[PDB]
């Protein structure tokens, strides 16, 4: 049983290996152009619903109307998909917000805010298990003489930090969870002195993604960006991800979505302008299990 | 590393003509710039980083 | 001719053991007031932030994993006196078994346990693990919570930390001195090392920027300023 | 019949382990005002002369490299009072990475870096590096500067060294005692040995004729005058 | 996988081998008549033009007319050839020194020597990087009734010692390269003692070949003799040799030209006679790459 | 010898107006300065470099006698030749309306009544840029913007090396 191989060589040859052991943990560890443009990677680089292969787009009686789409994105390559071997997922448009010159940026996570939408919310809560992917639409329009760029990024495990300098880890399930409401970010920290009392919520940094990383790294993340000169609306394509298969929807949430004024609002010349962002989000090829009487948490 | 040996030369960017606006537009602007490497690279030698440490840690 | 990828594979990129802990034993003279030291420690790569890093560039990866072991042994009084040489035994206490309170305790018996029986001097231990995980995939990072509060019971009981799945994920390592008491006491530590063999790695992160502040992602006030000052027309 | 050149080749040639360097470390009584001793060498053939004229009989080489290292320890003090079995670190710090400011500290984590835990009394420690080169052969002598001076930018910044191309080369040696301090203190020296496998040569030079005096070619007055008197007609 | 062979005998049987890891580096040291006048490796032996099989010699508008040739060396057995997978490079003639009874010897670098030279310097300048050959002919005649013998010597990376004791690796970028003016020889090494502003330059003593090394030994390096009694020149063509394909020409220098009296000037009885020594240098298959803005040394 | 492509740049907004009239001129001989003398342009002047050289509304005779300017005094409705500009038109060009383009490119060959000949004494190609319609901008009773141009010689080659001309360029 003796595996012969061909050695790792320079390039101006091979070694031998036995297994001696039942377990493959007991393994050693087994070693394995024309146009530079060209991505390694591309999934790992943020897709086009064009890019793979795959207007009016539409979910059970929802539908978007749109032209804009080489602005948008499928997450790692990959489209939703049934947990395989509804009208209760449809779109959902949350309360809209609003950017102006001082913002510093908002996040939202899934599925929390969409706790509260119809029947996918009802389902929710009436299961153990629950899994589902989403379509998440960015809108946002100004005129040819308003200027900005929103930076919006789908952050998976979105572990966000707290308030706190003297404890850690001890944001609460209520504040962690804002639903469809949302959630903002700040451009300084400000530790939550009050000790016998804590505020026990999250302190995030714009600059640190809210997580102790650079934001000007965030691109990793699958994303969009909305160029007020260019495009009004983006849109996100996001399929389950997770270390599970299925999971609970109430304890955990799967996806972030954080948007951020990459460049800063302005206008023709009023010191204090106003444009308007509203989402609408959508959950895709969604599957629940283990129905039961219903979960009523103490959100506050 | 810095290092003159193995220098790499030098990026600018410059106004070839001007930014030109009409009235009631904002005059000033951003630009945002970005860097990646290209499929022909490659890196070498495994070590360790300074970008992080425990300076407070005893090994 | 032609460059290759091969050593930032990610195996290559991992393929080096990392110190995760530094436990502390010892062996005291019989007579003394004070307890004979065992070690117990719990099972993580958070302690030490080098190989931490490293794989947070990832939320989710897959390995078997080789633990090795590298035991040093000193004096610790003026003293003049000496000892035999010591045998330590390293017992992995999985979550559920009975943990160890005394050097001397029944736990040491170790039947279903898994021990390893270290002799001071020889090349230093190990044993490889394969991937204990009870989910697809190790998490690097739970954006949510244990348990739910529920409206009905009391706040106290549905409350729990964020981030945080499983009170105990891996059990915990176990230490001591198998040697008796002896007359001049010796002090000894083992130095912990890991590395990720067969690994898989999924959904990549940019890396940690500010100082770590514990088992989560927080940050402390005060170390958030990372980047240096560099004007921008200036090469 | 007929006889071999083999033992005249180029790898038979360079085919032994040549002292290259001496470190010292030590490991103190905690109690000690001063530090504990900890060595840091910059990797080179030129701190011993035997391998260095060696290889300098050649303009540039290519070749593997294997490195030995035979470690000695004794006591310092009168003292009468011992130590137990030492734990040496040997850790290679590639030109980049963090340099250990103590014994101590968290670069000997060892996270990507390649280290080597030694056991005191144990057959020689042993390892291969690869060609290591960032050209295609290494050079031997550089007629050359690091960086050309511009009239318009001032003196001093245009500066450098004769002969020289980086700053840092190949990196350094970092070596430690892992165990902690002893109440009676011992001192330690580890020997590299060094030998070129698979090599090859090009361009021949004339050997050394002169005492080295420094890592460049440069003389000292005084030296000057190595052939010895012998007159024209005597055999 | 196991490797059989013949073990290394005397003159009057095998051994097996496996390789046991995966890298090269790893693997044990692998071990591999009738005219005696013969040289088993003739290219390390400096051949001629005629030796390795290849008058009026030409470059451009530039040309040679040589008689003389067998008086000719190819460095290395190896012809100039461009960095494989222009009318700047031809024939430069340099400011001629004077041979005399008490001389004790002339250097020159390459590229050094010739970066003032019209296009090529012009080239050389305005490029990050630049190879090339070289063709060195030396030209000194004198009488049947004179007498001497040159000793002309091509040193690749020809390092040479410098003028301190105190002090190592320190002569200065402007004194290291002379430009075609020079550079010269002594007999005796004197220590720049003046400590506080220091000369900062080489001082090359000829019976040590300026670098510690043994003048009678210079021989194994690429070189020609100028014997006086039989010929007047000598030509010496040389390949780009380095540890890389191609370099920064303003920061290195590859090869260096040495010019020595084997013999000593001598003439019919003439207490103090003297004989002019020119260099016509010409770069060869010669490239240049990386062009930018141009590059304007602080020489002095 | 030596072609080359042209690149004329000229942005402005959708609410500026003008228009640029850019034209290759083959031979382009320019007017003197003079009424008392003739083809006396001096090759200093003739030869601006760079820097340019520009028209002008007006002919004004340079009437200093004893020390002569020496230079050309080309007339923009003539083209500075004799010509009118409106016929400019023969020669290879290219209109530049800031209404519909921002930028021009002339692909030009190696004219010539010879193969090669010395470019240190004689200009094969001459680049004429005039205002067809002028600047306008909003309301501003007086705007500017920026013309930029990138020039690369084509197909182009040398011959006859020897020392370096060192011109009296002043
Ligand atoms: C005799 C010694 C036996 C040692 C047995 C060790 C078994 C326990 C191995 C746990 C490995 C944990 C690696 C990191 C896991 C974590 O990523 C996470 N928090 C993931 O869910
Ligand atoms: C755990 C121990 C690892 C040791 C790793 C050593 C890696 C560094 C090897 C450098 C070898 C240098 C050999 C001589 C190189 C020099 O000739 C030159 N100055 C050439 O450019
Ligand atoms: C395939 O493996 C058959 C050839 C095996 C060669 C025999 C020698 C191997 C010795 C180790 C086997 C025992 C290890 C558990
Ligand atoms: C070719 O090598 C096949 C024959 C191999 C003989 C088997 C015994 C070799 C034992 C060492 C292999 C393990 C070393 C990594």
């Amino acid at each position: 049983g003796a595996q012969v191989s061909s050695q790792k060589v320079g390039a101006h040859i091979n070694y031998t290996t036995i297994n001696y052991y039942r377990d493959s943990a007991s393994n050693a560890a087994s070693k394995q152009i024309k146009d530079v443009l060209i991505k390694t990677a591309p999934m790992l680089n943020s897709p086009n619903i064009e890019a793979c292969g795959y207007l009016q787009l539409t979910l059970g009686n929802s539908t978007i109307t749109t032209q804009e789409a080489a602005n948008s994105v499928v997450a790692y390559g990959r489209w939703p998909e049934y947990l395989r071997d509804v009208a209760a997922c449809r779109f959902y448009t949350l309360d809209t917000v609003s950017w102006t010159k001082e913002s510093r940026g908002w996040w939202w996570k899934l599925p929390d805010a969409l706790r509260d939408m119809g029947l996918f919310g009802q389902n929710m809560y009436y299961h153990y298990l629950g899994r589902s992917g989403y379509t998440v639409h960015v809108q946002c329009n100004a005129s040819k003489f308003h200027q900005g760029a929103l930076g919006v990024f789908a952050v998976p495990e979105m572990c966000l930090a707290g308030d706190s300098n003297t404890t850690t880890m001890h944001t609460s399930y209520q504040n962690a969870n804002p639903g469809e409401k949302g959630g903002t970010f700040t451009g300084t920290f400000t530790p939550d002195n009050n000790q016998t009392s804590p505020a026990r919520r999250f302190c995030p940094v714009d600059y640190l993604l809210g997580n102790g990383t650079l934001l000007g790294n965030a691109f990793v993340f699958p994303h969009q960006i909305i160029n007020l000169r260019t495009n009004n609306c983006a849109t996100l394509v996001l399929p389950y991800v997770n270390s599970l298969s299925i999971d609970s929807m109430v304890k955990h949430n799967n996806w972030g979505i954080a948007i951020l004024p990459l460049a800063p609002l302005n206008f023709a010349s009023e010191s204090s302008p106003e444009i308007p962002i509203t989402l609408t989000i959508a959950p895709m090829c969604c599957e629940f299990n283990g129905l039961r009487n219903i979960t009523l948490p103490r959100l506050q | 590393i810095d290092d003159s040996f193995t220098e790499g030369g030098y990026i600018s960017v410059f106004y070839q003509t001007r930014i030109v606006v009409p009235l009631s537009t904002p005059r000033e602007m951003d630009i945002l710039g970005f860097v990646s490497a290209c499929n022909d690279f490659s890196v070498r030698l495994l070590r360790d980083t300074t970008h992080i440490e425990q300076k407070a840690l005893a090994q | 001719q032609h460059r290759s990828r091969s050593e930032s594979s990610i195996e290559s990129f991992f393929a080096r053991g990392a110190c995760v802990t530094i436990m502390t034993v010892d062996n005291p003279a019989s007579t003394t007031n004070k307890d004979k030291l065992f070690a117990v420690w719990k099972i993580t790569y958070k302690d030490t932030v080098q190989l931490r890093r490293k794989l947070e560039f990832f939320t989710y990866s897959r390995f078997d994993m080789e633990l090795t072991f590298v035991v040093t042994a000193n004096f610790t009084e003026t003293n003049n006196g000496h000892a035999l040489n010591q045998v330590y035994q390293i017992m992995y206490v999985p979550p559920g078994a009975p943990v160890p309170e005394k050097w001397d305790d029944y736990t040491w018996q170790t039947s279903s346990n898994p021990s390893i029986f270290y002799t001071y001097g020889t090349a230093p231990a190990r044993i490889s693990v394969p991937y204990v995980g009870i989910s697809n995939a190790y998490s690097h990072f739970y954006d949510g919570f244990s348990k739910v509060p529920l409206k009905d019971q009391s706040a106290a009981l549905g409350d729990s930390l964020y981030g945080a799945a499983s009170l105990n994920d891996f059990g915990i390592l176990a230490v001591r001195v198998v040697n008796d008491h002896n007359p001049t006491k010796v002090t000894s530590k083992i130095r912990v090392y890991l590395k990720p063999k067969h690994i898989r790695v999924w959904c990549p992160r940019p890396p940690r920027a500010v100082a770590y502040y514990g088992p989560g992602v927080d940050y402390k006030d005060g170390t958030l300023t990372p980047l240096s000052t560099k004007d921008l027309t200036t090469y």
